[PDB]
DNA sequence: GTCCTATCGATCTTCGGAAGAGATTCAGAG
DNA sequence: CTCTGAATCTCTTCCCGCGCGCCGTAGGAC
């Protein structure tokens, strides 16, 4: 029964680090002393941090801080380090498997709202709303280009709440 | 990238000239291709009204206002684009718009 | 201000709400093309005060006539921008936080207060092991730190009729429980029940310490903080230097990273995160 | 070298320091002391405030020379007005005090 | 509040 | 080439300061 | 069985001015 356990690598290497943890143990070949790796993504939590699956002998353990660009696994202790619980594995493959599904607001662009753009060359823009273009699912804000609050339309795509 | 289009509307033609081909040097500066400045057609807007007080119809003023067009397209906003036609204010009594999209 | 006298104290959290005028929520500063400040980042405009010298940040007003109007383009008031140095602002901590200053001063002030080893609160605070409190109908005594060994021990030797906790929120939660006066009035007669010099001396320190938190108007609590003030920005420019470079300007490099660590604790509480993982980030908050 | 005035620094007031910038020179911690051993008081205050320090009554000492009226008004120096707020950025209230 | 200065807060503290 | 995000979560921070004082750790025993 | 002696650890301090000189986030991903 290999259970799972938490590393840290350094943050921003994470993919670097589960390929060469892949590769270390295809050399050392304890083959049998590892399941799988995680690092799961949402279109990524978590940031850092490396599951793997696992048991615990010292020798798999100096195995995995043997790998390169991992600082240690993250417990109670480093004499026996903690593996998380059942529940909590569950939970974060639920939320893996809930994989795509993942549209946007359904919320009102109220007139007055002062608003930023998330698309385009007027991306991210202070603007703020100057009109209601409704039944286009589209709309129009205003922006400060020329010094003026020149009437500018968006895409309803193009909100910021 | 969606390209702006925008839309100078002036009662002077000098004016209107002007505004448009700053733009048309901002933009093409940065190195987007302007793709302008059109002059759409004037709107002549003509009033006819009696100037006496009081009786005598046939004597009579006729006025117009002309509005004159100019639309200046500019093909993918840039940095550089964006940002001078932002810093860029024009001459007030033309209006613009910017439609983009 | 005239003034004929200073005085010192610990800031409770609602103090140091008072003194803001704004809570900071994004760990930036200023553009990396134009130069604005971005907005509830270390400089914003509405949070300290405008920058331009008496008019405002969105442009829509610039004349003394419009002098405390606050506009809604962006949201800065007018006024002096003398001013943008003297306004503070805060950051809200995800968690409750021990301030370095009372942890290791030349004893510990919560350490002391605490009758608890310096080691041992670091042992805390560090998330190196739990402590109890409120112990109730089991085994274990008012602090006394045991390791996650000795708590998955206690949590089926025992249900829930005692409590251990981690981390910061469990200082909080000890000092919180300071009976503290009659704390006091007993060790000030547990003083009498020896005559060993060996500790009548650093317990005279520790009925001096607890006197002296009941004569001002403190609170053991404040010893941790949870809102965090940041200094007003002009006293940490972030001066442009020889071209469009600006000046390494420490400060913002460290409330960079405390802004970032919350910004990613706050995500991973509301989120739900396990324990491991939220003792991961919120111990490199507190170490940062 | 010699300053009538010119740069102050901006996270405090007090005065640039150099030839290279048109710098005035320190009157660093030793002569205070020095200017205590006298009496003089008035030197001090002077020195360290109005001649440095003090944002309102530097311009107002100096319309006040220049109309040649030898008169001084003193305020609280800003960089101390830093320390509190350097403290007060730590969770220490800190406060000025009235009787 | 020393020499001149002395003096100063003496007699602010003398008529009292 | 530009923009955004993060640090040895798979090492090795220098031995060549003295001091001087305190906090904190241990003797021989009543 | 821990009480006054002593023993090892860290923290803190080290002149005042002054003038030059230079040097001044990176790495990875899209
Ligand atoms: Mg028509
Ligand atoms: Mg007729
Ligand atoms: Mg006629
Ligand atoms: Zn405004």
């Amino acid at each position: 029964k290999k259970r799972w356990y938490v590393v840290q690598a350094f943050s921003g290497f994470e993919g670097r680090v589960a390929t060469s943890l892949r590769e270390h143990i295809k050399l050392h070949n304890m083959e049998d002393l590892f399941g799988e790796v995680m690092v799961p993504t949402e279109e990524k939590f978590f940031p850092g941090y490396v599951l793997v699956q696992m048991v615990m002998n010292d020798a798999s353990w100096h195995l995995v801080r043997s790998v390169p660009r991992v600082m240690g696994f993250i417990g109670g202790t480093s004499d026996r380090p903690a593996p998380i619980s059942d529940k909590e594995v569950d939970a974060i493959m639920n939320r893996l498997q809930q994989v795509g599904d993942a549209p946007r607001p359904k919320t009102l662009f109220e007139p007055g709202e002062m608003v930023r753009v998330n698309d385009g060359p007027f991306a991210d823009f202070n603007g703020v709303v100057e009109e209601v273009d409704y039944e286009k699912s589209r709309l129009k804000v205003s922006v400060s280009i020329f010094g003026r609050a020149t009437p500018v339309e968006l895409d309803f795509s193009q909100v910021e709440k | 990238n969606q390209r702006i289009r925008i839309r100078l509307k002036a009662f002077d033609h000098r004016l209107i000239d002007q505004a448009t081909a700053e733009i048309v040097e901002t933009a093409k500066r940065t190195g987007a291709q302007v793709r302008g400045p059109i002059p759409l057609p004037t709107r002549k807007e003509r009033f006819t009204v009696l100037i006496s007080p009081h009786v005598n119809k046939d004597a009579r003023d006729q006025y117009e206002i002309r509005t004159h067009l100019r639309l200046v397209d500019i093909v993918e906003p840039t940095e550089k684009t964006v940002d001078a036609l932002m810093r860029l204010d024009l001459a007030a009594g033309v209006d613009v718009q910017i439609s983009l999209g | 201000e005239e003034f004929d006298a200073i005085k010192i104290a610990l800031a409770s959290p609602d103090m140091i709400r008072s003194w803001s005028f704004g809570e900071v929520k994004k760990p930036e500063t200023i553009n990396y093309r134009t130069f604005k400040p971005e907005r509830d980042g270390l400089f914003c405009a509405r949070i300290f005060g405008p920058v331009k010298d008496y008019e405002c940040l969105c442009g829509k007003y610039k004349r003394l006539k419009h002098r405390g109007v606050i506009c809604e383009k962006c949201g800065v008031e007018v006024t002096q921008t003398k001013v943008r140095r003297e306004r503070m602002g805060h950051i809200e901590l995800a968690s409750p936080t021990a301030h370095i200053w009372f942890l290791k001063s030349l004893p510990s002030r919560i350490g002391l207060l605490l009758d608890m080893p310096l080691r041992d609160i670091e042992r805390v605070l560090y998330f190196e092991s739990y402590v109890v409190i409120e112990g109730g109908m089991t085994n274990l005594e008012r602090q006394q730190i045991l390791t996650e060994e000795q708590y998955l021990d206690a949590l089926e030797e025992f249900g829930d009729e005692f409590d251990a906790k981690m981390g910061a929120e469990a200082i909080q939660a000890l000092l919180k429980s300071m009976d503290l006066e009659q704390e006091c009035e007993q060790l000030r007669e547990e003083l009498n029940e020896t005559n060993s010099e060996t500790k009548r001396k650093k317990l005279t320190k520790r009925i001096k310490l607890l006197e002296a938190f009941v004569q001002s108007g403190n609170k053991p609590e404040w010893m941790i903080l949870t809102v965090l003030p940041v200094l007003p920005p002009d006293l940490r420019p972030l001066v442009p230097l020889d071209g469009g470079r600006f000046a390494t300007s420490d400060l913002n490099d460290l409330y960079r990273r405390v802004i970032n660590r919350n910004n990613r604790l706050k995500r991973l509480l509301d989120l739900a995160a396990p324990d491991i993982i939220v003792r991961n980030e919120k111990r490199m908050l507190q170490e940062a | 070298h010699a300053r009538s005035t010119g740069s102050y620094s901006l996270v405090t007031q007090q005065p640039l320091g150099g030839k290279a910038q048109f710098g005035g020179q320190r009157f660093g911690e030793m002569e205070v002391w020095a200017l205590e051993a006298y009496g003089a008081a008035y030197t001090l205050q002077e020195m360290l405030t109005v001649k440095s320090d003090d944002v309102n009554g530097r311009t107002k000492m100096y319309k006040n020379i220049v109309d040649g009226n030898h008169q001084m008004e003193p305020g609280m120096p800003e960089s101390f007005n830093v320390l509190l707020k350097e403290i007060r950025s730590l969770g220490i209230n800190i406060e000025l005090e009235d009787e | 509040p020393a020499g001149t200065g002395y003096a100063y807060h003496q007699d602010r503290m003398r008529r009292r």
